[PDB]
């Protein structure tokens, strides 16, 4: 059982898409480090936010 | 009427060359069947693609 939880912890710590960790919740509700933005418009002001919580 | 040069011919040649280089780049990139063939096409795309391919390996 402890092996399974530590393996889940390993997954959370080793999650990576663009050399950026995701499962540690760097973009949660109270994210202070930095913020995600999806520029999905031809103009600079068209910016969309997406949030991910801590999975530890 | 001046016949020293054909300005219309020169303009047509310039347009022709400026678009033949473009069609050459096209030919190359679809013959490779792949988008970013060299630096200067999309540097960020090339970098992220090579990095994530190294991650794949």
């Amino acid at each position: 059982v402890s092996q399974l939880i530590d393996e889940v912890d390993r997954i959370a710590s080793q999650a990576e898409f663009n050399k950026m960790n995701l499962l540690q919740g760097d973009f949660a509700r109270g994210s202070r480090a930095t913020s995600m933005w999806f520029h999905i418009g031809p103009n600079m002001h068209q910016r969309e936010r997406v949030f991910i919580a801590t999975m530890t | 009427m001046i016949i020293n040069h054909n300005l219309a011919a020169i303009n047509s040649h310039r347009v022709l060359k400026f678009q033949n280089e473009e069609v050459s780049k096209n030919m190359e990139k679809l013959s490779s069947g792949m988008r970013i063939n060299r630096a200067g096409d999309d540097a960020s795309g090339l970098a992220v693609s090579e990095k994530m391919r190294t991650q794949v390996n």
